[PDB]
């Protein structure tokens, strides 16, 4: 048995610019087992209609998934990614930094 | 094209 | 440039619910082209790229039969492995499998792979020469012995060296508009001092394909760098990828530092200046 | 201790509308792939069902047929109401778990004949014909001939028994039967076989010769209207003792 | 079908010769191939399988695979009459086998001392029939069907009495007509000797 805690990155498909639509992405990787909860948050409110890639894994057998959904970024709105897994003692929230 | 040979149970 | 074809299988037992969740995915390079999910309504191998939809219903019927066969063999494995590891029926366990082909610029066979993992660790793998088995422990030796008695490695040798490369070549050909292309990365330079001066800097790269990039930082020096932060390549969703590498430098305005970006297709190793 | 596959019943003759139940058993492996094929005359076996160890993988959907697997090593093919079209040679096969080279062997098959009218069924009349003294003198050999005539449907099993023991050496049985009434759609059939022994072996009056023909026919309870005993599954034979000159 | 094609035959080959059975498949993804032998009235019996290019020999049988031309062959060496059967070619197109319709093979036995003869057999108590046996003829002699008569004549059959180290061909003819002479029976093509 090996359990591996996920790495979490949150970023956008195309360069962030207020007013024009694109996709918000939360990429979880390096985790095991595969069961995992990933939510995209809109000002703390969970965004519905979230889609994700088909489960796969890398050389070390650790899994990776890409959750995403289209959205329209603005000045008075903050987005984040909430992740929970057996390796975490508490769900982890990673904010969406405009330049990351 | 999936393998159609060499796939056995452990 | 080189190319590859690989298949990934994951089966997770869920005792107290029923059958295991089984997900299979196929890749040609960094592009997913097929998938199968035991919970989907379809119960068919599904295309995930336009150039694979060119294959007729005979091909899909076959891939679907084969992928379900894989699934059921893994379900038998889960029961056998608990026994081997003397574990109980209550715990959830995972079996993973991967295999594929690599070919060079000449599209000729370079190397094959066939490996298996249990609960996230190596269980058994086919050695580089495709003739010997690397068995993790005692349990895997048992498997090793039966796979040798049945000549599993000869069969995989036939698949990996012939069938897999022949089909890799066919797929590259059918989808030359997509698979046999190369998207140049759109680079940038971002350095913010926000509150405290000490300037930083990372080499951006957006909308590039494939995913292999070897960007590194240095100023008029040899290939040696020491930092504690950088980001791994990540998917964009449109089918492209994006990555960056950070390094800390002295305060003030943007100094004089060169960024060595290595990517295929790209005309020549790009190095953005931006001194203003 | 090794791997085996058996199937039953071996042969069935049954009316249109009747239920069907064929069974297939395997021994010496576990969690195997199981397959049901149907073979028509002049053709290769055609797949009806392909079940993996935990359920059905094949997508074909025959008519009137269903398969089930109540136990790991037990496979069943059924029909609630047979159609004339369901006549055929039903074959079961297995292969080892996964996708490999192990197995791929068939059982002995189950021949099924579905009939519209049962009054067409007749068992064979059997008769043995003893060697000619001429052959005996022109060569030190004697050829007995068995003749199974007037049977329908046409899938009988003929054998010779010399002194209560089934023999094979010197036996020649026709591969297919001949139609006695060539132009008739429901013509009855005939089949012949020869048993050739030495003159010295025939002459001995202590030697017993017998021709046996297993016939598959109707079941005790099938509907019947004719003024003749119901032609059920039975063995019809004819004997003969040696003869010194 | 069309997915796997074989000539139907009957393919005739002399005893002692090599029989070459061929097969073409149209399913590009086929990764393994099989040959079955099927005797009349019996289920198919596995002969061999192969999953790689070239030849694979197992006793007198040799399967040859050429994926580029999608061709599979089976060569039987030192053919014998007991090899007479229908040979089925199958392709694995997934997790199952798909079969061709087979090629029927007939191996004619070598008759060392042909001594054609027509004999009338004696029957037991019940005798409505007269039975005529044409036997010991060369394996090159064809027995034609019964003329527009209500007599019956079987196709030729081959027997090997392993004991006397001897092989023999036979044909049986019969009828219930009273005018059915045994000498007249088998009117077709030979130069045998009639008893009496």
């Amino acid at each position: 048995m090996i359990q591996r805690t996920p790495k979490i990155q949150v970023y956008s498909r195309h360069p962030a610019e207020n007013g024009k639509s694109n996709f918000l992405n939360c990429y979880v990787s390096g985790f095991h087992p595969s069961d995992i909860e990933v939510d995209l948050l809109k000002n703390g409110e969970r965004i519905e209609k979230v889609e994700h890639s088909d489960l796969s894994f890398s050389k070390d057998w650790s899994f990776y998934l890409l959750y995403y959904t289209e959205f329209t970024p603005t000045e008075k709105d903050e987005y984040a990614c909430r992740v929970n897994h057996v390796t975490l003692s508490q769900p982890k929230i990673v904010k969406w930094d405009r330049d990351m | 094209e999936l393998a159609a040979i060499g796939i056995l149970t452990v | 440039g080189s190319h590859s074809m690989r298949y990934f299988f994951t089966s997770v037992s869920r005792p107290g619910r029923g059958e295991p969740r089984f997900i299979a995915v196929g890749y040609v390079d960094d592009t997913q082209f097929v998938r199968f999910d035991s919970d989907a309504a379809s119960q068919r191998m599904e295309p995930r790229a336009p150039w694979i939809e060119q294959e007729g219903p005979e091909y899909w019927d076959g891939e679907t039969r084969k992928v379900k066969a894989h699934s059921q063999t893994h379900r038998v494995d889960l029961g056998t492995l608990r026994g081997y590891y003397n574990q109980s029926e209550a715990g959830s366990h995972t079996v993973q499998r991967m295999y594929g082909c690599d070919v060079g610029s000449d599209w000729r066979f370079l190397r094959g792979y066939h490996q298996y993992a249990y609960d996230g660790k190596d269980y058994i793998a086919l050695k580089e020469d495709l003739r010997s088995w690397t068995a993790a422990d005692m349990a895997a030796q048992t498997t090793k012995h039966k796979w040798e008695a049945a000549h599993v490695a000869e069969q995989l040798r036939a698949y990996l060296e012939g069938t897999c490369v022949e089909w890799l070549r066919r797929y590259l050909e059918n989808g030359k508009e997509t698979l046999q292309r190369t998207d140049a990365p759109k680079t940038h330079m971002t350095h913010h001092a926000v509150s405290d001066h000490e300037a930083t800097l990372r080499c951006w790269a957006l909308s590039f394909y494939p995913a292999e990039i070897t960007l590194t930082w240095q100023r008029d020096g040899e290939d040696q760098t020491q930092d504690t932060e950088l980001v791994e390549t990540r998917p964009a969703g449109d089918g492209t990828f994006q990555k960056w590498a950070a390094v800390v430098v002295p305060s003030g305005q943007e100094q004089r530092y060169t960024c060595h970006v290595q990517h295929e297709g790209l005309p020549k190793p790009l190095t953005l200046r931006w001194e203003p | 201790m090794s791997q085996t596959i058996h199937q039953w019943p071996a042969t069935l003759v049954q009316p249109v509308g009747s239920p069907l139940s064929l069974e297939c058993t395997v021994e010496g492996t576990s969690n195997p792939n199981l397959y049901w094929y149907r073979q028509a005359a002049g053709r290769g076996p055609q797949l009806l069902f392909y079940w993996g160890p935990f359920g059905q993988i094949s997508s074909e959907v025959p008519q009137n047929l269903s398969a089930s697997r109540p136990q790991d090593r037990q496979f069943i093919l059924s029909s609630k109401k047979l159609l004339l079209s369901d006549s055929g040679f039903y074959l079961c096969a297995w292969s080892e778990t996964g996708l490999g080279m192990g197995g791929w062997q068939f059982g002995e098959g189950s021949r099924l004949t579905v009939l519209e009218d049962l009054k067409n069924v007749f068992p064979p009349e059997v008769a043995v014909f003893e060697p000619s003294e001429a052959e005996i003198s022109h060569t030190q050999k004697a050829t007995l001939v068995c003749l199974a005539t007037g049977f329908y449907p046409d899938h009988v099993e003929l054998s010779w028994w010399v002194n209560g023991k089934e023999v094979h050496s010197g036996v020649c049985t026709d591969p297919q039967p001949l139609k006695e009434q060539p132009a008739l759609n429901d013509s009855r059939y005939a089949l012949s076989s020869r048993l050739r022994v030495s003159a010295t072996f025939w002459q001995d009056p202590r030697n017993h010769f017998r021709c046996q023909v297993q016939f598959y026919g109707l079941s005790e309870n099938d509907e019947w209207t004719q003024d003749r005993a119901k032609p059920v599954t039975q063995i019809v034979s004819a004997e003969a003792w040696g003869r010194a000159d | 079908k069309q997915e796997v094609e074989q000539n139907s035959g009957p393919l005739s080959v002399p005893e002692g010769a090599i029989a070459s059975l061929n097969c073409t498949y149209s399913f590009l993804g086929s990764q393994s191939f099989f040959w079955y032998r099927q005797y009349s009235g019996k289920s198919p019996e596995l002969i061999m399988f192969t999953y790689r290019e070239g030849d694979k020999e197992d006793g007198r049988f040799t399967a040859q695979l050429n994926k580029a031309s999608q061709h599979v062959s089976l060569l039987i060496r030192d053919s014998q009459p007991s090899d007479s059967a229908t040979y089925l070619c199958a392709v694995n197109d997934g997790g199952r086998l798909t079969f061709g319709d087979g090629t029927t093979l007939t191996v004619k036995p070598n008759i060392q001392n042909p001594d054609p003869a027509v004999y009338q057999l004696r029957d037991s108590k019940s005798s409505d029939k007269s039975v005529c046996l044409f036997t010991d003829f060369d394996s090159q002699t064809n027995v034609s069907q019964s003329k527009d008569s209500d007599v019956y004549i079987t196709d030729k059959c081959v027997l090997d009495m392993r004991s006397m180290d001897f092989k023999s061909n036979s044909a049986v003819a019969w009828s219930n007509k009273s005018d059915f002479a045994c000498a007249n029976a088998f009117n077709n093509s030979i130069i045998p000797e009639d008893t009496f």
